[PDB]
């Protein structure tokens, strides 16, 4: 048999950090929605690392280090995030927690109170794999980790545009990007160009053992966060490949 | 390319964008500690041998430090085994046996550092930049656990919850992090044979072979972590491992001179 | 007067590290009754080492490592127990928590939830007592120093055997092995043979303050713990030599 | 004064009572580490600027090490700077702001570390007391994080959210604590001018100034954090502070052998 | 704007070190209080360090020891005192919560438990402000920063003392001290004489952007500490010059 | 015996088992830091009593380093006695007030280890496997607290709640456990007498004795922790103690130098 599930009940939501850096025109209207959605789920909230992280890898590749080097220096600019987060939410008793207390007592800490914020990162530092100059294990394969590894009822991946698209929405062939409702990992695998989320995401949805499917929402458009954890389709459904037992 | 474009690809860019990959990966190369060899002192193979595996490699280790700078890390062995088993048993997932894993290690490594210290040499935690032991000639040697850090958030294999990713790989991609010379792996056969020594009694002794090579035979998981194969062919730094028998006397001692003892797997 | 107690509602349950060895068959069962006191009791479980701990000190010992070596070392096989044990109740908001958590915030971790898992080990480490090659202060013992210095309401201890006999009845004398349903400290500690609890168990009774009885109970038989914590005689009971003020 | 007298008030009055504080003030001066020079490495003027400006530093560090003790600090620079305006916009107080720089200043420790690492140079918590390092040969050096310990608990300005005391005063109150002998600020510009030399054409650079005279003048918030100005006016072992250019080669070699590059700032 | 108030509805008190020097006879009385708020208040107890950080700076001034060296001596103090009365109300499920929880994670410990309690000194340890020869953020000083930077709705000082005198009431000039129902922190501030607050207290107070008021009162007095708590007017009021928005 | 016999008996016996207890014993007997000597530097004894009694042991630790591997632990001393005294009152266990008096000896090592710094040598914590401080001729010795790790754990004493295992039993356990050459006891008398000779006129002074006659002659709990007594009978590795007087100018280095000055209290 698979794995059984650990935490069941949790939900997982995991923020880009390309929020975070729009500031507090987006963050106090997530911010309150994730206050609404306190009574209603059982939240590990994850945050990414945004712009502060290209700026260390574009210092630390100047200075020629090594891809195990930048993967801390990054995941920082993500715990960053978090304790912003975590701030804003603290009236309402949520706190920033560790890795090892994520990895080793959340269900503890998710018994004291209805939600924390952690880093989105994993734990791979200077054993992050080589090949790339860039660390590939970012905050959504981090998230997604997590959340396959805790059997969660889901990861919602909440982005600064409405999905992923063919091309880059926002690049210089953005006139020929079409929106994608849904889509497997396989499919996205084997694609080329540039997407909103990790490529080492697929890989590891390819060897999930529970997550089904993850959703990417746009952020910044109030309500689709609390639809996508409900269930209804308002952003890009990615299928993992995993089926029911 | 240019600092300029690539901060402008790092700035305008999501990270997998293939333009920005390619950019990055024409920057400058540090190695960090590019004097020093990693060596894995296996677990089953040597560690829960005890006195009659560990001591003489302690004499060596203490020999070789005087002209080697040496991260020697520790593998894991049989009470890992038995938590992977128990782990394994309770349907438990890839990233609990981990965490599991790395304390088994943390013993080995323990013990290996109690019979080291009067000798000038620490266990550590973050071997890479231990800087003062490694550049001090009565120390130029530390002691690490192997494991890797993944532990919750180890990547399964495809099939099964043993972590994929162990002492092996830990200890391979330190040296490849740190730029390292070389990576000796420790262990209680004279190296690769075209099948398992211990099983197969007319098995051929292999002196060389590349990763294809390896993998074109069937040896993929074989005397070392299948995946470490696979790292070592993505590896910046380390582009050849050496397999050792840490059971033949002065063998380490050897390897570390450039002699052509075991096996020298190659990226290519 | 004596000490007050700290915690005088807890329940501390030491799980034997042999319970453990026995892989589901034993921890699915024994998991299943603990899930059903969680809302019975305020429970502290802590876990002892079992057969991992034989193994490092057959390497230690061929090493020729000191007393002092082989506690932390033992300790480990506990703290790892207590990590499984742990995750089969993660869904009930159980977690394993440290030794400086178990020592000095236990009371805000058991008012965040019902129950958490340590290691029953106590921290005696390189300062274990000289004498004996094999580290004298283990898994019931150091669940009993607890037990005592917060004054809980008992400690009850899960053994693979019914409770203590006069020879070991898994041994080479198992014919004239008798079971003992109620004994003393001090007559055990007088006599000689092997015993299912450690010798500096019987010490550390005799210098207790609040626990008056400890009671031995087979954890492979379901209900006798769920029994034992409501004070009925389904094992062997060990009076410590303490009375009530 | 005496022993006795000071036990006795110590034993009876408040704190804060003025007989006290006068036979505190009377009481022996130990120098904890007084042969050892405190360098603070700018964030946004130097190490932000990558390679071209830290390699030449990271070499000239190699070479002083060999006849000076240094203590070499962090600062924290545009990520900070980023961290801070996000956190400004969403009303967060100083406190929380100043455990968002720390992280900063660690990045860069960190990232000069690894360059620092083979030649035997930690990156240390606690360097004022890394007694094993700056004692050696081989090593004689350490570098730090350079952000002060208040993070929550540190007193905001009279206006704004930005923490006052950030990686200069941190560095600043390390030198002054351990009784050091020196403490040299590396930046990007030659020292002091009469205004601020990015924006102004005819600034007259300043050799030496007093902090009564910056005030005076109302330089008070210039190359270096304000409140480090008024910290060295009360400081009781670092009375004069060293502001010099590090994209200069050299420069850092030559302020440590005694030459008046840049500017000197004196508490009277 | 001012910054927003992170945590509006915390209570902070701060509890003198010599009032935890008189043991039980204070410690007894004070303890019974606080059990009696638990239900009524949210709170973060932080202790002074009282006549052992007199002590440790008798020994460390004769060796020669910068200040900087004196402050995490007498912080030391500050955290034993707390772990003391942490210990006093463990059965009431408070513990004593290490300083980086504090800063944070206060949130999910108030979340878990009604109260914590902490060390009143900031971490200013080695980076001390130089001048003195006596650390001068001291308890007072530490427990207003956190109060302040967390919006809590109030900071209550519990002394040995009935409040603020014009002169020392215990000293040399104790004829001529005169009670002090209300006072500014500027008009301290230009006082010479001691005080029962740190003098850093005041400075801080006049950066302050969110606590108005700091009552001191008497923790010897049963009743006090509660009447405080809800606004009442039983010692010395000290006006901090913070003014509504 | 044989190591077949021994792991056979640890795989199927409890540990209690007297024939597996006897089958450990013969275990061969590591010493992990043999070349090592412990001191205690008294917390009520020295370091409360400030300068005159500090700086001159500071001076003699310096020196003696130069021909001795020294790990030195603190005591605690009259602030400890203030926690307990206030923890004793409120019926706190032993476990409590163990906790508090280990604050106390790290204040101490705090204090010692600044004035120490200067001179290479640091405070640490895991003195007995400070392999690098130890093995350096720049370094040789290392300052650590004394209490022991059993906090909540600690066993009671039969009567009242002072911890019976304080920094004595700390600093000698350690010297146990890494098989250390010698343990010397720097208090305030100048070694072992008849009665206390701060409490008795006409004491007589004791050079040498055993464990079993300070017991025959009710000296069980006098200049040491009597539990200490009790632990020297059962050492493996420690089978005598010296105890000296730390406020004799030079008696530290000569007892180091093999002086009998104190007294010698042997296990048997
Ligand atoms: N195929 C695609 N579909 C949608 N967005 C894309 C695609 N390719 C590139 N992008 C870009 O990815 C951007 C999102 O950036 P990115 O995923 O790096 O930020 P993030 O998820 O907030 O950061 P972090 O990974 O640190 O949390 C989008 O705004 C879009 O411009
Ligand atoms: N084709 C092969 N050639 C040589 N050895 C092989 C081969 N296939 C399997 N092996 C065996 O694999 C073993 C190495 O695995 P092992 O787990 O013992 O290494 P280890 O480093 O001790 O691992 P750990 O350190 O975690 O215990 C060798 O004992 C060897 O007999
Ligand atoms: N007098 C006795 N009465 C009962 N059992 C005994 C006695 N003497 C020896 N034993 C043995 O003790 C075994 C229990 O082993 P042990 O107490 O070591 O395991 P544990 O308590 O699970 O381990 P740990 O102490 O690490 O938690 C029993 O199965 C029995 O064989
Ligand atoms: N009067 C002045 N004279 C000289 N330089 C001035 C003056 N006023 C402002 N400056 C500027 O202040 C800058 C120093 O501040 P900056 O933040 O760059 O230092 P830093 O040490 O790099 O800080 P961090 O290290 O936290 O980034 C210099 O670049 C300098 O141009
Ligand atoms: N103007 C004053 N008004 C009232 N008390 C004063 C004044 N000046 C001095 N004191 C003295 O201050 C004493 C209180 O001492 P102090 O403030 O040091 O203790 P604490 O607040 O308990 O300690 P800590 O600051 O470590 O928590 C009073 O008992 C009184 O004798
Ligand atoms: N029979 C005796 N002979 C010599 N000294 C004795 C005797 N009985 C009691 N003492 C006293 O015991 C004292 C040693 O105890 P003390 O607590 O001062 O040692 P310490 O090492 O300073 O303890 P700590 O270090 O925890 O304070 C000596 O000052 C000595 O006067
Ligand atoms: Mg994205
Ligand atoms: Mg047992
Ligand atoms: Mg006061
Ligand atoms: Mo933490
Ligand atoms: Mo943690
Ligand atoms: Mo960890
Ligand atoms: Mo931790
Ligand atoms: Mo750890
Ligand atoms: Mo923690
Ligand atoms: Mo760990
Ligand atoms: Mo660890
Ligand atoms: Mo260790
Ligand atoms: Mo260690
Ligand atoms: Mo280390
Ligand atoms: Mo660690
Ligand atoms: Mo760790
Ligand atoms: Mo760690
Ligand atoms: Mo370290
Ligand atoms: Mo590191
Ligand atoms: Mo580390
Ligand atoms: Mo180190
Ligand atoms: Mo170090
Ligand atoms: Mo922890
Ligand atoms: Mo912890
Ligand atoms: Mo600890
Ligand atoms: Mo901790
Ligand atoms: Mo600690
Ligand atoms: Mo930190
Ligand atoms: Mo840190
Ligand atoms: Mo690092
Ligand atoms: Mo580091
Ligand atoms: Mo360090
Ligand atoms: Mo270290
Ligand atoms: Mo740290
Ligand atoms: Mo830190
Ligand atoms: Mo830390
Ligand atoms: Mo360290
Ligand atoms: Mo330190
Ligand atoms: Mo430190
Ligand atoms: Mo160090
Ligand atoms: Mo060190
Ligand atoms: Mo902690
Ligand atoms: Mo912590
Ligand atoms: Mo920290
Ligand atoms: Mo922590
Ligand atoms: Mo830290
Ligand atoms: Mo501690
Ligand atoms: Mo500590
Ligand atoms: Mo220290
Ligand atoms: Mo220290
Ligand atoms: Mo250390
Ligand atoms: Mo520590
Ligand atoms: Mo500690
Ligand atoms: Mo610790
Ligand atoms: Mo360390
Ligand atoms: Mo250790
Ligand atoms: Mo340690
Ligand atoms: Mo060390
Ligand atoms: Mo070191
Ligand atoms: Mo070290």
């Amino acid at each position: 048999k698979r794995p059984i599930r650990l935490l069941p009940w949790l939900q997982v939501v995991k923020i880009g950090g390309r929020v975070m850096d729009r500031g507090a025109d987006a963050i106090l209207p997530l911010v309150e929605e994730l206050r609404k959605l306190l009574p209603e789920h059982r939240l590990l909230i994850l945050t990414g690392a945004g712009v502060r992280a290209r700026h260390v890898f574009s210092v630390g590749l100047d200075l020629g280090l090594p891809v195990g080097s930048l993967a801390p220096l990054a995941a920082s600019e993500a715990g960053q995030n978090g304790h912003i987060l975590a701030a804003m939410l603290a009236s309402e008793g949520v706190s920033y927690v560790e890795h090892p207390t994520v990895a080793d007592q959340l269900a503890i800490h998710l018994s004291a109170t209805r939600a924390v914020v952690g880093s989105a990162f994993p734990p791979y530092h200077h054993h992050e794999f080589p090949g790339s100059r860039i660390p590939p294990h970012r905050a959504d394969t981090g998230a997604f980790l997590l959340a396959d590894a805790f059997g969660a009822a889901g990861l919602t991946i909440v982005e600064n545009v409405d999905g992923i698209y063919t091309a880059d929405p926002n690049g210089p062939d953005r006139g020929q990007a079409r929106f994608l409702p849904e889509t497997s990992a396989t499919d996205l695998a084997k694609s080329e160009g540039p997407l909103p989320v990790d490529r080492a995401l697929l890989d590891v949805m390819a060897t999930a053992r529970h997550i089904e499917r993850v959703q990417v929402v746009n952020g910044l458009v109030p309500g689709r966060l609390t639809a996508a954890l409900r269930g209804e389709h308002v952003g890009t459904l990615i299928r993992t490949g995993v089926r029911p037992a | 390319n240019s600092t300029a474009e690539l901060e402008e690809l790092l700035m305008q860019r999501s990270l997998t964008d293939p333009q920005l990959q390619a950019a990055a990966a024409a920057a400058a190369d540090f190695r960090i500690l590019p004097d020093a060899t990693v060596i894995k002192i296996g677990g089953q193979s040597v560690i829960d041998r005890g006195r009659a595996a560990v001591y003489p490699l302690v004499d060596e280790i203490v020999a070789a430090r005087k002209n080697h700078k040496l991260l020697i890390g520790t593998g894991a062995g049989t009470r890992a085994r038995h938590l992977y088993s128990i782990a394994a048993g309770l349907g438990l997932p890839a990233g609990v046996l981990a965490q599991l894993g790395s304390s088994v290690a943390d013993q080995n490594a323990a013990m290996l550092g109690q019979l080291l210290a009067k000798h000038g040499i620490p266990v550590v935690g973050g071997a890479g930049l231990s800087a003062v032991p490694l550049s001090l000639a009565e120390v130029n040697a530390v002691v690490f656990s192997g494991m890797p850090p993944y532990k919750l958030w180890m990547r399964p294999a495809a099939e099964g919850v043993i972590p994929p990713y162990r002492t092996d790989a830990g200890c391979f991609l330190l040296a490849e992090q740190f730029g390292c010379k070389q990576m000796i792996f420790v262990k209680d056969e004279d190296g690769l044979y075209t099948a398992n020594p211990k099983t197969s009694k007319d098995a051929t002794f292999i002196p060389r072979i590349s990763v294809d090579e390896m993998k074109a035979k069937g040896l993929h998981d074989s005397i070392l972590e299948f995946p470490v194969l696979d790292l070592l062919q993505s590896a910046q730094h380390v582009r050849e491992v050496q397999v050792v028998n840490g059971l033949v006397p002065g063998n380490l001692t050897r390897a570390l001179a450039g002699e052509h003892v075991g096996t020298i797997i190659t990226a290519s």
